[PDB]
């Protein structure tokens, strides 16, 4: 079986599998981080994009489309989107896409229009409703301003080796695109076949792929893709214990032959509980000073848990009468989910929203990159006071690029960062008892991370081969027997013909012809 | 390799669905029902396999319970004690939740009726042993066996099931309805190739469009009776069947709106209202989509109703309660509509429940109760095939999708399955059967072995095919654990014989 | 720049050095005289290089490099014919079948098309290659002629894979796209393989039916099938309407619009039309209104 890995990220792993004659793309991960490099965008013009200055590159060439905030350069052009690569592997001939996690599953849409693919596409109902709804908040977002109209223009290799350290470090700098449209979007979710739990798909009369629970948020499929013989396991997203959604199938994972393990916590020191109590104390705190709190979160997962404790501290605090106003476009069908598996909603800012606006309030807004979306105009208006707090819930941004261009901030900025999935003493004692024979797990997983010296990192006796990048990696399985069923009525008499060597061993002569009928093996007599 | 399959209370009798299904080593109980009309002696479908063997557990692995009918799942609380079953039972998620709904009220007008019933407190000791199974998963309830549920329409919840133990699959398929009726669509089973395929007969007649013809036939008798103060009494035994209704009555508005008069199921129509809101994901694809960009099924009328309609002479809509009962609402309805020329009745069901259904048929004017009444009836009769079923040609239909090696029919009358039994044996290259109650069918099949080859043999086995004679030598090897194909010389190296 | 990405290629550590190499020179493009250039260069490295992961890439560089607008793939086509005689992995040689192909597009000139297309005739008998065989199927409809092509897919209509059976059905259709007339061998082969278990195939088989059936409405079926005889394009639109109602939400979508596309039906069978059976999902009612308009004006 060969194993091409075609995205860098731990988090979003869109890793490909050729085996048993049939090749499956694990999943479709849009990155994020080249968004947060490039300079923020505002719904409506903000004083401060207009009066920036260039970051004075010379050296020829350019000094249009790159600026500096703080001391770091940030790019002119519209926010473009890291990803996988598609080159080192035909998408054809990777037959079906199978999608995990409503988060995992963004850059879908990408490779369905532009770069050929011929296949269906299998996720549980309701990641591919989730999904669709927070592509459609994505696409919303940077297409309410069209300033996409600039060009990057600093991808040139002898640009990046001049230029200062924020931009330098660019893992790929040439596959960055400008996001798709809600055609493409819709495209793909056309493809998508809607697959309950524990149901046996099988493509092409080859393998049999199932969407296990995985215990994280509702719509976490965690897969496995057996044959008869070789069980090969797909664990992303798979949160221990999340309350609500159903827990993670450590039976059904069990005697794998070959498990990839991709999602996993993106802070090692997460300590969920203790983050989601501090949370609810610093929100307190400041709209008691009668300081306003901005919090920039997703429109799943994330968000409902944080919503439940804040009530409930409301209820033990007596805080009533602070408007906890989510704004965002699909906070409609968000609630809408929650109900089918006081808080007001708005959809559109500057309309209910405005006319319904009070002093203090606590405002869970469009996106947590910080460049695209309505956080950024929320995030001008209320830098400018002390009293204001930003609490950053979400781990998939690093606390300091936001930070960056809006360094000179007065708002006391306060990071909460909570994720559910697996720990790696989580992983450390899963991985004990479902037994698998080789492991195979991104490099970041391999060595401690870089900002702690101790040794949490995932290790496994049989000492697992990392990941990478572009790096097509085969692992040590031969296919050595393949079933073959016996007819009933010409074949199976003559043979039964067994003659005795051994009193456990038998013998007999089998004589027949084998039709190969869609993939499938069945010898009787001619 | 002989799989037993005996309707205790299906077969040549609809209601009191029950078929015990013998596949392989596996016993497996398919429903077991509480039959109306009759007072006793129908209140379980009487158990043979019960009487032979003194716990059930030990006698039978399993129990698959089709939906929340009383038909079906009405006489599961039956086994909580007295007969003392232990297992999983396996119903759908929706099933689940509505089935001890309809337990406890059928429970509710048998005490009013005295009766060794079971208490509120049994069928909860009955329902603390049940398992819920999604749609489209495979689960093992067994070592070897395992089921799977399906969409079969017909109501929420809905389970068309498929015991597999090996390469047999027997499915059964009890009240499936191949259109989408409203919160349903069409009953889906994939290309399985079962052996034993188990279907509903109750309609063995071939029927026009379920909505449309169902629409007209509605539009027109409403027409009729509104000319003199036009009543409408309607049975209606199931929560899907009072929307149903409800969404029949705002048709009628639409059309023609000229009497506001609209009444309601009952008292607790809230909790209906409820129930479909609740499962979004088992309605209709459409509809659910409809329903989060729409508002659902708004009723606010049964209140104003009751009190309109105690026994004065009005226009007032009234779908009753139980109607094919001993006593309720429903028969309270009927008495106070009985006698006059502004009453006309519709029966929306099968209207199928012994002696209640005998007098629906022969629609007799001078009508005897149970009781010592005298009630004679001057309103027009008309019974409308508005029921969620599978007609003749949609059984037709699923048997085609299926394409088993034979058919059985249960849950129909023998007269109507006889002639479905004619057809589908001309039709299809099948022989199926129409067993009465208590009777066997040892349809015989024989079993099919499977064995794993060496992949080098079949790949040259495979080249040799293609080019053209295709003969294909080799022993197997038979420890009993692992029966594997080997090559001659393999088997000869290793076993060690040169 | 030539010589310089020649010594490049060589001087890699380990395989998979090479491997990205060649990946971020795939992102750089290439005029007229260096793809002659490079083309030489990858192809010797192919030659040398031990690992299947380095050679895909080679071979997709090399379609790549023939697809170039300057470039005319001449005197390397008969170099890339060389290698696909002593390859040996399924996966990289269907690569360079599709190369292949590309390379056939590319100049439409009678004589090498030829070579090609036997050439993908000997890779088309491959065993046990799903891959192999559909690339070829693929690469004979592209580059095939206007019989004997035609005749050879039926061949793989009979195959193992529904993956195989599909790429036949869509070839056949892609020969009649370009001009050519399919037989009515074609016809029954195609009413032989409408009710196959897979959907992909059922889609296309359909299409397929309806092609030959716009094809041969005239023509007439002799074989009675339980009754007289009837037209061929009668029979047609009765196996599309039947499709209708199978069981499937897209093999429907097929029918639909083929079905409505259908012309000089017997006026008969065109009134007794089960299109009335439009029900469940949406998209599928929808869509079977907008012929029906179309041809009640016929």
């Amino acid at each position: 079986m060969k194993l091409y890995c075609l995205s860098g990220h731990p988090t979003l792993p869109c890793n490909v599998l050729k085996f048993k004659s049939t090749t499956i793309m694990l999943d479709c991960g849009l990155d994020m981080t080249s968004t947060l490099n490039f300079l923020p965008l505002p719904l409506v013009q903000s004083p401060r994009l207009s009066n920036l200055p260039g970051w004075s590159l010379k050296d020829g060439n350019l000094d249009k489309e790159l600026k500096e905030c703080s001391g770091h350069v940030f790019v002119d052009s519209v926010p473009e989107f890291c990803l996988p690569e598609t080159e080192l592997i035909d998408l054809s001939t990777v037959d079906v896409i199978l999608i995990s996690n409503y988060h995992c599953m963004m850059a879908l849409p990408y490779i369905t229009e532009h770069t050929g693919f011929t296949g269906t596409v299998y996720a549980t109902e309701p990641t591919v409703q989730i999904g669709r709804l927070l592509m459609e908040e994505l696409v919303n977002f940077i297409e309410r301003v069209p300033k996409a109209q600039s060009a990057s223009l600093w991808k040139n290799k002898d640009i990046q080796r001049l230029l200062p350290s924020p931009l330098k470090d660019a893992v790929e700098v040439s596959t960055w695109r400008r996001c798709y449209t809600m055609q493409e979007v819709n495209s793909a979710l056309s493809k998508i076949q809607l697959v309950g739990y524990s149901q046996k798909i099988e493509l092409f009369g080859a393998v049999q792929v199932t969407p296990l629970s995985s215990g994280y948020a509702l719509g976490s499929s965690n897969w496995i893709i057996q044959s008869h013989y070789e069980k090969v396991s797909y664990v992303s997203g798979s949160s221990l214990l999340t309350t609500h959604p159903q827990p993670m199938d450590q039976a059904s994972l069990k005697n794998s032959d070959v498990l990839v393990l991709t999602g996993l916590t993106q802070i090692p020191t997460a300590n969920p509980d203790g983050m989601v109590g501090e949370f609810c104390s610093n929100l307190a705190l400041t709209v008691r000073n009668g300081g306003n709190v901005l919090v920039p979160c997703y429109p799943s997962g994330v968000i409902y848990d944080l919503l439940e404790c804040l009530y409930q501290y409301i209820d033990s605090a007596g805080l009533s009468s602070v408007p906890l106003y989510f704004i965002s476009p699909v906070a409609n069908s968000s609630l809408e989910f929650s109900q089918i598996f006081k808080l007001k909603h708005y959809p559109s800012i500057h309309g209910d929203f405005s006319n319904d606006f009070r002093q203090p309030c606590v405002v869970f807004t469009g996106h947590p990159s910080l460049r695209f979306g309505d956080v950024v105009h929320f995030m001008e208006l209320w830098g400018k006071s002390s009293l204001n707090t930003v609490i950053f819930t979400e781990p998939d941004f690093s606390y300091l690029e936001a930070l960056a261009p809006y360094q000179p901030l007065a708002m006391k900025c306060i990071y909460c960062p909570i994720d559910t999935r697996l720990n790696f003493i989580q992983v450390s004692k899963l991985l004990k008892e479902v037994q698998p024979l080789h492991v195979v797990c991104p490099e970041q997983y391999t060595q401690p991370p870089p900002a702690q010296s101790h040794r949490m990192d995932l290790m496994i006796d049989c000492q697992p081969p990392a990941m990478s990048y572009r790096r097509a990696e085969v692992l040590a399985l031969p296919f050595k027997r393949r079933y073959e069923k016996i007819e009933i009525m010409p074949e199976l008499a003559d043979s039964l013909v067994p003659m005795e060597i051994k009193p456990g061993i038998s013998l007999a002569t089998v004589s027949a012809v084998l039709h190969t009928k869609d993939n499938k093996h069945l010898l009787q007599p001619p | 390799p002989e799989i037993r399959v005996t309707p205790l209370g299906a077969g040549q009798d609809v209601g009191r669905s029950c078929i015990l299904v013998s596949i392989a080593g596996k016993n497996v109980m398919l429903d077991c029902g509480m039959h109306m009309g009759f007072n006793d002696d129908r209140r379980f479908p009487d158990f043979s396999y019960i009487t032979q063997n003194g716990r059930l557990t030990d006698f039978l692995d399993c129990v698959i319970i089709s939906h929340f009918h009383l038909d079906h799942c009405g006489a599961l609380p039956y086994f909580s004690e007295m007969v003392g079953y232990d297992g999983p039972i396996y119903m759908t998620h929706p099933t689940q939740a509505i089935c001890p709904i309809l337990l406890e009220d059928y429970r509710k007008i048998a005490v009013d009726k005295e009766a060794n019933f079971f208490t509120s407190q049994m069928i909860k000791d009955c329902m603390k042993k049940v398992v819920a199974v999604h749609l489209h998963q495979t689960v093992q309830v067994d070592d070897e066996l395992e089921i799977k549920a399906y969409y079969a329409g017909h109501v929420l919840g809905a389970a068309m099931f498929q015991i597999k133990v090996g390469s047999e699959s027997v499915v059964y398929t009890g009240d499936y309805n191949m259109t989408p009726d409203r919160h349903l669509g069409a009953a889906w089973i994939d290309k399985c190739r079962p052996n034993l395929l188990i279907t509903e007969s109750t309609y063995a007649t071939t029927i026009r469009d379920s909505k449309r013809c169902r629409e007209r036939d509605f539009l027109k008798k409403v027409h009729e009776t509104v000319e003199r103060g036009g009543k409408v009494l309607i049975p209606v035994f199931a929560l899907g069947r009072a929307q149903e209704l409800c969404i029949l009555l705002e048709t009628f508005w639409e059309r023609m709106n000229l009497k506001v008069p609209i009444y309601f199921s009952t008292g607790l129509t809230e909790k209906a209202n409820h129930y479909y809101k609740l499962f979004i994901p088992w309605t209709n694809q459409k509809i659910r989509k409809t329903f989060v960009q729409r508002n659902m099924f708004e009723f606010k009328h049964i209140k104003a109703f009751d009190r309109a309609f105690a026994d004065n002479p009005g226009p007032m809509v009234v779908f009753a309660t139980p109607g094919m009962l001993h006593a309720g609402q429903s028969l309270q309805i009927f008495r106070k509509w009985a006698g006059n020329e502004k009453n006309m009745v519709i029966m929306p069901g099968y209207c199928v429940q012994g002696t209640v259904g005998h007098k629906i048929l022969s629609g007799q004017r001078k009508l005897e109760m149970e009781g010592r009444q005298v009630l004679e009836v001057k309103m027009q009769v008309e019974y409308m095939s508005f029921s969620a079923h599978a007609d003749a040609k949609g059984i037709m239909q699923l048997v085609g999708q299926a394409e088993p090696e034979s058919v059985l029919l249960v849950h129909g009358e023998a007269k109507k399955m006889e002639f479905l039994k004619q057809k589908i044996e001309q039709e299809l290259r099948v022989n199926c059967y129409m067993p009465a109650n208590g009777e066997t069918v040892t349809l015989l099949t024989s079993p099919s072995i499977p064995v794993g080859i060496s992949l080098g043999l079949l790949k040259r086995e495979m080249a040799q095919g293609l080019l053209p004679p295709r003969l294909l030598h080799g022993t197997l090897i038979m420890k009993d654990s692992n029966f594997r194909l080997v090559s001659s010389e393999q088997a000869l190296k290793e076993l060690g014989l040169a | 720049k030539s010589a310089a990405l020649h010594i490049d290629l060589c001087k890699a550590t380990s395989p998979a050095d090479a491997l990205q190499y060649l990946l971020q020179f795939a992102r750089k493009p290439v005029e007229a005289e260096s793809v002659e250039g490079v083309v030489r260069i990858l192809l010797e490295h192919y030659y040398k290089e031990n690992d299947p992961s380095v050679r895909l890439k080679i071979a997709s560089l090399l379609g790549l490099l023939s697809k170039t607008a300057g470039f005319s793939p001449d005197c390397i086509m008969d170099d890339a014919i060389n290698i696909l005689q002593n390859e040996k992995s399924h996966q990289v040689l269907a690569q360079l079948l599709d190369t292949l192909l590309a390379i056939g597009t590319k100049l439409p000139e009678n004589q090498a098309i030829q070579m090609r297309l036997v050439d993908v005739a000997c890779k088309h008998l491959t065993d046990t290659s799903h891959g192999v065989r559909n690339k070829c199927l693929q690469l004979l409809g592209n580059l095939g002629s206007l019989r004997d092509v035609q005749k050879i897919i039926g061949d793989y209509f009979s195959d193992q894979d529904p993956r195989v059976r599909t790429a036949a059905i869509k070839a056949m259709l892609q020969l009649h796209e370009r001009g050519l007339k399919l037989h009515q061998t074609i016809y029954n082969q195609a009413c032989k393989l409408l009710s196959d278990d897979y959907e992909q195939v059922r889609s296309a088989a359909v299409q397929l039916i309806w092609v030959v059936s716009q094809l041969y409405p005239e023509s007439i079926v002799p074989i009675p099938s339980s009754n007289e005889e009837i037209r061929l394009v009668d029979d047609a639109f009765g196996k599309i309407c039947h499709m209708v109602s199978d069981g499937s939400w897209v093999v429907r979508v097929q029918a639909a619009k083929l079905l409505g596309s259908m012309e000089q039906v017997s006026s008969h069978f065109l009134e007794q039309t089960l299109d009335k059976k439009l029900m469940s999902d949406l998209r599928r009612k929808r869509t079977a209104h907008e012929r029906a308009k179309e041809l009640y004006s016929s």
